[PDB]
RNA sequence: CAAUUUU
RNA sequence: GCGGAUUUAGCUCAGUUGGGAGAGCGCCAGACUGAAGAUCUGGAGGUCCUGUGUUCGAUCCACAGAAUUCGCACCA
RNA sequence: GAAGACAUUGUCAGGUGGGGAGUUUGGCUGGGGCGGCACAUCUGUUAAACGAUAACGCAGAUGUCCUAAGGGGGGCUCAUGGAGAACAGAAAUCUCCAGUAGAACAAAAGGGUAAAAGCCCCCUUGAUUUUGAUUUUCAGUGUGAAUACAAACCAUGAAAGU
RNA sequence: UUGACAUUGUGAAGAGACAUAGAGGGUGUAGAAUAAGUGGGAGCUUCGGCGCCAGUGAAAUACCACUACCUUUAUAGUUUC
């Protein structure tokens, strides 16, 4: 799990969120194995990960990474699209399928409160919008 | 109080629709339930932290609780409901209230 | 209430030792081949007051 | 179906060495307890006998005593009173009149043990005087409740074949499958024993 | 608490009008009450059934309904700043004909 | 081995 | 509210397979010595938790109920 | 070198936990607490002869009881007191005689009832079923209580009727 | 703090229960017996045991497919501490 920091464990709130020891970190633990591998080599673009091994303490992973500067990738147009500067640190904005499902993005009759992000569908549905002719 | 048995009341049914002869029992309200509906809207809400959403009840005043008689029939094994007044000792068996001749001295 | 007096000893605040006199590791020989199959004898040079 | 092919009527007529016929006791394990709630009464239907030799030992005020020679043969009217302490014990299952709701303390009182007059702890008396009383080869051997286990349903003698024994054990087992309900323990379906007195059998 | 029941303050309102402690006298049950005539309410202590409340004492109205052994009267009553028609079912012992408006007839 | 008074 | 436990001589203790009323102290009698005082025997012991039912045979069992109980469980 | 599938680590489950965390800690009231409940109800009175009408005013009461103490029908008349009978007496039972209630009616106090609504005997379970209207508190909202009904079926009576 | 599960592998000792060929305990009076079991009631048996007959006890007797917890208990089988 995770343990919210809270010095000596007294969250100073109402009792509805009082405990500390079984709050469970709403993004995925495969996705936490990239920010602590992206910062080790910030000059490379994280492509994707995959599970490999699992003991009782260390969920092992690999992460496939690409040099965006090695000009066999800047040429050879099958993978030049990751050299684009929108994809810089492509993980922490939630873009790999490790993070796509943590954001919970598909379409259907299930995912109403998330199909473009759960902050746009929050924002478009409760902004009052007023026309200059009062409809 | 004493209540005798066999209590021939107006049955209703759809077979007789007049006075046919029953027999009397009281009941118990059974276990509450698991997997019901309103309980599923309790252990969905008392889950997690916080605890104790819906009010518990401490201040009690009633002595007895309005004992009730099932009138179960014979002709088709239907039954019915009845509610006499509240009673803190409900004697259901025989024990005929006779002409008490001597009064135990 | 407040934190208690016997709980402020646990962070090295002012409750640490006083160390610029205590002049050595009062520990004996790291076991070797000599102390397992013979001996190696030494002299003392002096005895000192501790701190 | 648990007795359909054999073990009741085909491999029982191979081991018999008594010339005389055989009267089939039963072994089966129905669990009921000291909780006197679910006693083993409602004795079953009676289509066919099991080799009567007993001669019934009572006296009659029956409307059929004008013609009490049809299938029974015992005709003494009620007015024997003082002839029952010790002389006759050839009487285990009997009949009775409806007059004996009145006088029956008189021939009981010291003969309490060996069942030589009826009492409150085994009352027979019957007012049904055509079926049970007009078929007197019907020995009404009881399935009466003792505190642990009375399973004594019989079938036939050692001369009765398979087609005659299609009805005999199958509907006369109505005791242990109409009393046995949610209260009942073991044998919603049975664990049977089929042999009378002589040879081997199969306890499934 | 404060005791305002149903028979409250009717100590003398329902007594049997002293030296007439007896049953009803049978000139009472023979006269009929068709709808459309004035009647007034004088209570009856010996009987208990069908008895009105103590306010309808001496008040008067017209009959709108006749039943097996009872009639019904309508009564105007002050409550605040309007009058109400009131419907009340009285058995026949309480109720006589008043001599106010057959002077108007004669 | 139980055991203490007695004008 | 669930599950288990207790209810006797008058006070205090207890055995009964289900084929017997189990010990002492208050009261009373007798004895032993020269009289006491201790000591001895016998007498005065029972809705036997209140029932009901069971089996050939209920002071003791089965089921039910009133006084006390210990843990447990709490959505009007 | 020790220790070795037990410890440790992770998840779930009971127990322990003012060490901490959050929150309440009735209302009336001759100041507040304290005492009482006058906070929900009922009888009489205060109440000034329709009704309504207050005080921590007065004297009391309730959180129950009843298969009969409900329903019906039939027979009888009570509290007392007088006159007399063996044990019999201030207090026993049996007659006769007066006797408007001075008695009894579950439970506070009023009202009511005499071929009874009281005291005895007989017959039962209307203490049933469907849903509406009406009265008193009332804003003429509701709970509780009661009243006249309609339709069914029952009980009782011989019957009117209840 | 205490259980379970996982990290967690490789081999043996035995213990108690589930589990099964099963062995075998019993208060007067009378039965025959001096008695816990369950029932039809008559024979099977080298025996004539009781003959089912009355003899009498708490239900019969001899007798059986086994009807007593079928305990007292050695054994193959499960899981097992
Ligand atoms: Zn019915």
């Amino acid at each position: 799990n995770r343990k919210r920091p809270v010095p000596k464990g007294a969250t100073y709130g109402k009792p509805t969120n009082q405990g500390v020891n079984e709050l469970k970190y709403q993004r995925s633990l495969r996705a936490t194995a990239e920010e602590r591998v992206g910062r080790r080599a910030a000059n490379l673009r994280v492509l994707n990960s995959y599970w490999v091994n699992q003991d009782s303490t260390y969920k092992y992973f690999e992460v496939i990474l690409v040099d965006p500067q090695h000009k066999a990738i800047r040429r050879d147009a099958r993978y030049n699209w990751i050299c684009d500067p929108v994809h810089k640190h492509r993980e922490a904005r939630g873009l790999t399928a490790t993070g796509k499902k943590s954001r919970g993005i598909n379409k259907g009759h299930k995912f109403n409160n998330t199909k473009a992000g759960r902050r746009k569908t929050w924002k478009r549905q409760n902004t009052l919008s007023l026309w200059r002719y009062r409809k | 109080v004493n209540v005798p048995k066999t209590r021939k009341t107006y049955c209703k049914g759809k077979t007789c629709r007049k006075h046919t002869q029953h027999k009397v029992t009281q009941y118990k309200a059974g276990k509450a339930s698991l997997f019901a509906q309103g309980k599923r809207r309790y252990d969905r809400k008392q889950s997690g932290f916080g605890g104790q959403t819906k009010p518990v009840f401490h201040k009690k005043a009633k002595t007895t609780k309005k004992v009730v008689l099932r009138l179960e029939c014979v002709k088709c094994k239907t039954r019915a409901q009845l509610t006499l007044k509240r009673c803190k000792h409900f004697e259901l068996g025989g024990e005929k209230k006779q002409k008490g001749q001597a009064l135990q001295f | 209430g407040r934190v208690i007096r016997n709980q402020r000893k646990g962070a090295g605040s002012i409750f640490t030792s006083h160390t610029r006199l205590r002049q050595g590791a009062a520990k004996l020989r790291t076991l070797d081949y000599a102390e397992r199959h013979g001996y190696i004898r030494g002299i003392v040079k002096q005895i000192v007051h501790d701190s | 179906v648990k007795e359909l092919l054999k073990y009741s009527n085909e491999t029982k007529k191979r081991n018999f060495l008594e010339t005389v016929e055989l009267q089939v006791g039963l072994k089966n394990y129905d669990p009921q307890r000291d909780k006197r709630f679910s006693g083993s009464l409602k004795l079953p239907n009676c289509p066919r006998p099991n080799m009567s030799i007993c001669i019934f030992g009572d006296a009659f005020d029956v409307d059929r005593a004008k013609s009490c020679g049809v299938d029974a043969m015992s005709v003494d009217d009620l007015k024997k009173l003082n002839k029952n302490k010790k002389l006759i014990k050839k009487l285990s299952k009997k009949y009775n009149a409806f007059i004996a709701s009145e006088v029956l303390i008189k021939q009981v009182p010291r003969l309490l043990g060996p069942q030589l007059s009826k009492a409150g702890k085994f009352p027979t008396p019957v007012s049904h005087n055509d079926d049970l009383y007009g078929k007197v080869t019907d020995v009404r051997s009881t399935i009466k409740f003792q505190l642990k286990k009375v399973l004594c349903l019989a079938v036939a003698v050692g001369n009765v074949e398979m087609e005659e024994d299609v009805l005999v054990n199958q509907i006369l087992m109505s005791v242990n499958f109409f009393v046995s309900l949610l209260k009942k323990n073991w044998q919603n379906v049975g664990s049977l024993v089929v042999k009378s007195s002589m040879g081997p059998a199969f306890r499934l | 608490g404060k005791s305002h029941g149903y028979r409250s303050r009717t100590r003398y309102m329902f007594q049997r009008d002293f030296r007439k402690h007896g049953a009803v006298h049978l000139s009472t049950y023979l006269k009929v009450y068709k709808v459309g005539d004035i009647v007034d309410i004088k209570a009856n202590g010996s009987i208990q059934k069908g008895m009105p409340h103590k306010f309808y004492q001496g008040k008067t109205g017209v009959v709108y309904n006749v039943t097996k052994s009872s009639v019904g009267v309508i009564i105007n009553k002050m409550v605040g700043n309007r009058y109400l028609e009131k419907r009340l079912n009285l058995r026949v012992e309480h109720i006589k004909h008043s001599k106010c408006r057959q002077e108007f007839l004669e």
